[PDB]
């Protein structure tokens, strides 16, 4: 399964909206997640199931899912949300990862 | 849970290395312990998965003749391992903590990664 | 048709009923520490059970044929609990390791008082063959049980032995058992069980215990002292100090009516229930 | 029937087989037994 | 149960002695067979147990390692073994039958020693 | 578990009363023995359980337990009661034996 992440870069101004994509090969059924990574530090998890959030991530992240589209938005973005997001699914092993997406501030 | 992996590694085309990680308990329930390579500017590969309590491993088919996932039942320690090491093998290394086989609601699979190593 | 009762459990005919409060059957029987209360119980008239009693098996597991053992004790006014194997009569197993935070006493992780957890000492686990002989000339009810480990680690932690097996034997009875190692839910913090067995010994019988894991020994019995005509009633009413000689689980029934339509079950001699609202028989002629 | 022995020297000395089976099966009966070898008291002289 | 012993030895120190008790058919019952020394002029100490059964062993503290307490289960023949004797060592020696475990009444054990062989 | 017996050696007249006694250093719980012995022979059982004579022993054979002592009474001494006494505990392993009592004839 080959995750295509879009777009690979993304300035977007602090206090807007950023829109991430994520498109798979086949079908994952919503067992998709999406994870947050600083540099020098491991990748944390922000979405699992493919639209609930995890323990401690606040409610202007959303996941939402349209069949093999998937999609996370960020409202109201602040300075610790420019980052590299990764979607991984974990329906079938091998586990796949997308190519990721930095977040640059405008 | 919370892993620790060992230290930083250099070394030479050629050698043999062994990496750890460590945190997991004798959790009953079933729960695998895997390895990410993620090259520096790259996106993550997932190299493989092993179960501690019985040492069954499920290798990725890019990483399955590369390297070796092994377990020490007595110290709770899971090493990876490689015996010729090569210049592309050159990457972090982070050991995933995720749950084996669990499902929950219409079918959703309850094994994304749910604690990560340093 | 009497209607009325003062809604009070009391005593029958002078001896006063066993409350066991917030505790079950196989919770005073097998010893929870948080029934403490019920070491000593005399000679009662009926039991008084909860419907929802909080206090049961404290390690989560099971009671085998629980309710044909509720069944025998409607048969039984009285207990004596006897030691019958000393828990100082094992030198070389441990028995002061073998408690749980899913049964606690004031706080402290505790276990089962008339059964012991046998755990392995100085990391070895001897077989036990253990016999107690009945010289009692009255009945004797005896409970035992198998606990059923997690994982092999814990089974190797605990008793040291992967492979075990319980035996018991008396004239009737021949019970082989092993623990059943999987993973279970977390029922009072723990996922693993504990199944609970018991018998009636004969007043000449043996009961033969060889077991080399696993094993929840018995350390205290119960010669039936007393029988006949007891009751076992799902109640939350409480006791009133009275006396009657008719008890339903909402209250006792002072009556010579020939019928009452208070509660269907009932102890002593009692009026017959009927669920009618009105019963009266016409004596006289009809008024003006 | 299946006999149960009081003992591992019984069991080689009637069988010389020391873990044993019985199965059985027809188009509805589906029975797998083992002994049940244990010390148990004497009814009728017999322990087994 | 009638046990019988072997004939009085007459050795120097240094050398290896097995005394030998049968008796004992392979009673079904738990059973223990014991060793008991005792010094002429003095009482009785115990040197240990076995269960000729499953070849269990309990040895006093003051015999652990000096006496060896063993077996043979298809002669039933209960051995105690010395392999440096010394003039310490000159007793009588019983073995004694008893029950393995049992139990009666209100916990009284029942494990004396019901008979001994001379 | 010490057992000390009393007295060492004990002369009385055939046809009166002799008393033993045994007492322990813990608690043996009525587990406890006695055991008569002549010259040559191997010791045979006379009280188990503290109170109660094994099989042909004759019923002037008294054992008696106090908490810790243990007293063996003979009444009506015969010409055969003249041996060494043992008392044995069994409640706990090691088993362990008093140092004996000698009867002797007056
Ligand atoms: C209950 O009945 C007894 C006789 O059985 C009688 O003495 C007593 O007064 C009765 N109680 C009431 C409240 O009538």
């Amino acid at each position: 399964i080959v995750l295509t992440q879009s777009p690979l870069t993304l300035s977007v101004s602090p206090g807007e909206r950023a829109t991430l994509s994520c498109r798979a090969s086949q079908s994952v059924s919503s067992n998709l997640a999406w994870y947050q990574q600083m540099p020098g530090q491991a990748p944390r998890l922000l979405i699992y199931g493919a639209s609930t959030r995890a323990t401690g991530i606040p409610a202007r992240l959303s996941g939402s899912a349209s069949g093999t589209e998937f999609t996370l938005t960020i409202s109201s973005l602040q300075s610790e949300d420019f980052a590299v997001y990764y979607c991984q699914q974990y329906n079938n092993w091998p586990y796949t990862f997308g190519q990721g997406t930095k977040l640059e501030i405008k | 849970v919370q892993l620790v992996q060992s230290g930083a590694e250099v070394k030479k085309p050629g050698e043999s290395l062994r990496i750890s990680c460590k945190g997991f308990a004798y959790s009953s329930t079933y729960f695998w312990i895997s390895w990410v390579r993620q090259m520096p500017g790259k996106g993550l590969e997932w190299m493989g998965r092993i179960d501690p309590t019985d040492s069954y491993i499920n290798y990725s088919p890019s990483f399955q003749g590369h390297v070796t996932i092994s377990v020490d039942r007595s110290i709770s320690t899971v090493y990876l391992q490689w015996s010729s090491l090569k210049a592309s093998d050159t990457a972090m290394y982070y050991c995933a903590y995720h749950r084996r086989g669990h499902f929950y609601g219409s079918g959703s699979a309850w094994d994304w990664f749910e604690s990560w190593g340093q | 048709l009497e209607k009325t009762h003062n809604g009070k459990l009391c005593d029958l005919n002078g001896v006063k009923p066993l409350i066991l409060k917030d505790c079950s059957v196989a919770g005073w029987l097998l010893g929870n520490p948080m029934c403490d209360e019920f070491i000593r119980v005399p000679e009662w008239s009926y039991i008084v059970e909860r419907a929802n009693p909080a206090n049961d098996l404290c390690y989560p597991g099971s009671l085998n044929d629980y309710e044909e053992l509720k069944h025998m004790l409607s048969r039984i006014n009285h207990f004596e609990k006897i030691q019958i194997i000393p828990k100082s009569s094992w030198p070389n197993h441990e028995t002061s390791l073998g408690v749980s935070a899913a049964c606690p006493y004031q706080g402290a992780p505790s276990f089962f008082r008339n059964v012991v957890w046998l755990i392995k000492k100085n990391d070895a686990y001897p077989t036990i063959k253990i016999s107690y002989n009945n010289t009692n000339r009255e009945d004797l009810l005896i409970l035992w049980g198998i606990h059923h480990s997690n994982n092999a680690e814990e089974q190797t932690n605990l008793y040291k032995n992967p492979i075990t097996y319980i035996s018991v034997g008396t004239s009737t009875l021949n019970q082989r058992l092993a623990p059943k190692i999987a993973t279970r839910s977390q029922v009072n913090g723990q996922r693993g069980r504990m199944d609970f067995f018991w018998t009636i010994l004969k007043p000449d019988d043996a009961i033969h215990f060889e077991s080399n894991g696993n094993f929840i020994a018995p350390e205290y019995a119960y010669k039936i002292v007393k029988k006949g005509d007891s009751t076992i009633m799902k109640s939350g009413v409480e006791y009133g100090h009275c006396n009657t000689k008719c008890q339903t689980p909402v209250g006792a029934i002072n009556s010579s009516m020939p019928f009452h339509n208070i509660h269907p079950l009932t102890i002593g001699e009692c009026p017959k229930y009927v669920k009618s609202n009105k019963l009266v028989l016409a004596t006289g002629l009809r008024n003006s």
